[PDB]
């Protein structure tokens, strides 16, 4: 029940290597976590450490330590020997907190909370690809939280960015049946982009980040369920920009076919 | 509606094997991590991947780390 | 140690007279010119010669000598006179011998002349023959006195013969021209009836007399058992006499010398003798630790004859492993201090096993590696550093 001194020392060295003194010891610690055979009996300690550390972001909005904890989770997932089925109920809300929380930064304007968003969204798509079973209902319960965070108004542009990022990393049919009904919401976004009374606020960078993610992920969905011509699909689309992105996506698909 | 439980492994042989192999694996992982993130020696020429040795560092007072017990 | 050093280089001379020792490359006139090995062997020989003086003049008289020296020194230590009386705190050889002669009435001047002033040890080569007609035991003891470290012994010599009627001591007078010593032997009526054979102490045991000769009653012979001279003995017994001396003797130096002499007889009866010594608690533990290495040497010499598993492995699993799992060692409990020493010395001797190809077998190496893997020390009150260090050895 209490870790032996060997694994107590291993736990201490591995956790203090992922706090940020140098990068090389961090990379060797993550390559230890990902590729060791006997790290069970230390999995509950790592899950507690990660979940409490993501909770400690509310007292200190440290983006860097959250990126380090998300790379710790991503290293824990790549271990073939240890099975995270009994401890996934702790790691799911930690990655969810890294996705849909609103202040991920200390200085909101310059910190790229945006990457800890798409990295943790890719992480939660992997955590509900490997572990979702019909007894679990992991993926349906993750889509429902993302959906009622996205459809509901009053949500900040950061948490809407996180919701759209996770929903769009889940797959193609999810963005068919969740993202595409609310494409008219882009008009409500472009209400505050092409014409804002306050330009120097922080809503504009988050809004056009949301816009760029939306049209990047909805370009292959428009390439899947439309004609090959796409003459004025952009005009038929909202703001006429999503349609230009869809034309660019069709061009990219043609280039990929030529490469094949 | 009578409940069932999971199969319990109360065997002394496999419990000794599990505790032994987990202790050996965690001490191997610890020593390879500490030899990779520090100064290293090698019995063979340019041998860091296989059998890495943590390099010998001198102490300023060696009797304190030798004679003193650490678990008490 | 001292007979090895004195036969190696010259000899240690306690009490020289001022060179007195010219066989060695330094001068013994001052302590700061002595070699360090000579200083160590000097202290070693001094305390063995004092044990010899206790053997001639009994231990209570010896402690009375020491108390007389201390009492003269402590009456001297309280005076204020500047050395009129402070030199009674300094001992000499003549004062020590005079105090010995005061308390006992015997002087030790032959023993002092032989073992102090003369710088040599003695070498004894013994061989016996039993005369069945006259029922006597004809010993033949010859000395090598022409080696560089040796000297000639002319005193008396004790010999202890264990026959079927018991253990009898005999004193032999070994003059320069002496070679054959006829001592008398007793009956063999404890082979007619099964009775117990009485030992050196008051006890008696059941012995398996199937290996003994039918015509001789004598079970073993020991030349100078009490180590009453500074000697190196080379006795030529028969192998069954060495096995009886290993099993049923009540002296640890005789069990050690029988272990040392059983390496020349690799017969399976000697393997049975050493294995019965190894299994036996109420044997002194340093005899069993020697029997491990002797059993390893004998096992190496009788390859292509050895029947079952390697030596001491089944015995290790019988003594120190679990009853339900033979290849899993028991968790470490080092509270007995004799099976701890035997447990940490048995794989070290077991690793000296060799196959017909001169390579250590993969059954003993795998056994040692499983001893290393399944080692659990979270339960004893003692540390594991010496046992793990012996595992690396």
């Amino acid at each position: 029940h209490e870790l032996s001194v060997e694994q107590q020392l291993y736990y201490k060295e591995i956790t203090e290597a992922c706090v940020g003194s140098c990068e090389a010891k961090r990379a060797e610690a993550l390559q230890s976590i990902a590729t060791d055979p006997g790290l069970y009996q230390m999995l509950p300690r790592f899950s507690t450490f990660i979940s409490e550390g993501v909770r400690v972001n509310v007292v200190q909005n440290n983006l860097a330590l959250l990126i380090y904890l998300m790379r710790m989770v991503k290293a824990l997932m790549d271990n073939p020997t240890l099975y995270l089925e009994k401890y996934v109920h702790e790691l799911i809300p930690a990655v969810m907190t890294c996705i849909v929380s609103r202040q991920l930064c200390l200085r909101p304007d310059v910190d790229n909370h945006w990457a800890l968003r798409d990295f943790a969204a890719r992480l939660v798509a992997q955590i509900c690809k490997h572990f979702s079973t019909t007894t679990n209902n992991i993926q349906s319960r993750i889509t429902k939280t993302f959906t009622k965070s996205w459809v509901d108004e009053k949500t900040p542009w950061t948490t809407r960015y996180g919701s759209i990022a996770g929903l769009a990393e889940l797959g193609h049919d999810v963005i068919k049946t969740l993202i595409l009904p609310r494409l008219q919401q882009e008009g409500e976004r472009i209400r505050s982009v092409l014409d804002g009374p306050v330009l120097s606020n922080i809503d504009r960078i988050g809004a056009d980040h949301v816009q760029s993610l939306l049209l990047k992920h909805c370009a292959p969905v428009l390439a899947k369920l439309r004609p090959p011509p796409d003459n004025q699909d952009a005009y038929r689309a909202e703001f006429g920009s999503l349609g230009p992105l869809l034309c660019s996506q069709v061009v990219k698909a043609r280039a990929q076919a030529a490469l094949q | 509606k009578t409940p069932t439980y999971r199969e319990p492994v109360s065997d002394y042989q496999v419990l000794r094997e599990k505790a032994a192999s987990q202790r050996r694996d965690v001490e191997r992982a610890l020593t390879r991590f500490m030899a990779k993130t520090g100064e290293t020696q090698s019995l063979f020429k340019d041998d860091v991947s296989t059998f890495p040795l943590i390099a010998a560092r001198p102490f300023t007072i060696p009797y304190l780390t030798a004679l003193l017990p650490s678990e008490l | 140690k001292i007979v090895a050093y004195e036969l190696k280089t010259g000899g240690v001379l306690l009490h020289p007279i001022f060179n007195p020792a010219s066989h060695l490359h330094f001068s013994i006139k001052h302590p700061h010119t002595l070699s360090w090995e000579y200083y160590s062997m000097f202290q070693c020989k001094a305390h063995l010669v004092m044990r010899l003086i206790e053997n001639r003049i009994s231990m209570e008289f010896m402690l009375q000598v020491f108390n007389k020296l201390l009492s003269l020194a402590s009456t001297a230590s309280s005076q204020k006179f500047q050395s009129h009386m402070w030199s009674q705190m300094l001992v000499s050889t003549s004062g020590f011998l005079k105090s010995i002669s005061n308390v006992s009435g015997k002087d030790i001047q032959p023993l002092i002349k032989q073992w102090v002033d003369q710088s040599g040890v003695v070498k004894f080569y013994g061989s016996f023959a039993f005369n069945r007609k006259r029922n006597v035991l004809e010993l033949e003891i010859k000395q090598d006195y022409t080696s560089p470290g040796t000297q000639k012994y002319v005193g008396p010599l004790k010999v202890t013969v264990q026959e079927l009627d018991g253990s009898f001591n005999h004193t032999l007078q070994i003059e320069e021209n002496s070679l054959k010593h006829d001592i008398p032997c007793h009956s063999k009526s404890r082979r007619n009836k099964k009775k117990k054979i009485p030992l050196m102490n008051g006890e008696e045991v059941d012995m398996d007399l199937s290996a003994m000769d039918a015509d001789s009653p004598l079970l073993w012979i020991r030349i100078d058992p009490d180590m009453s001279v500074l000697r190196k003995v080379e006795f030529e017994q028969a192998d069954f006499m060495w096995q009886y001396q290993l099993r049923y003797e009540r002296d640890v130096v005789a069990q050690q010398e029988s272990i040392l002499a059983l390496e020349k007889f690799p017969t399976p009866a000697s393997r049975l003798a050493l294995t019965d010594i190894l299994e036996q608690e109420q044997c002194f533990y340093r005899v069993r630790m020697s029997a491990c290495f002797c059993l390893a040497k004998i096992a190496n010499s009788m390859v292509s004859t050895w029947t079952g598993p390697p030596a001491m492995k089944s015995l290790f699993t019988r003594m120190f492993c679990c009853k339900s799992c033979p290849n899993i060692v028991k968790t470490n409990n080092f509270m007995s201090f004799q099976s701890y020493f035997l447990q940490k010395t048995m794989p070290v001797a077991m690793a000296l096993l060799r196959d017909v190809h001169n390579l250590c077998p993969k059954e003993v190496l795998t056994f040692i590696l499983d001893l290393i893997k399944y080692n659990d020390n979270r339960k004893n009150k003692f540390s594991d550093n010496y046992y793990r260090a012996e595992m690396i050895d």
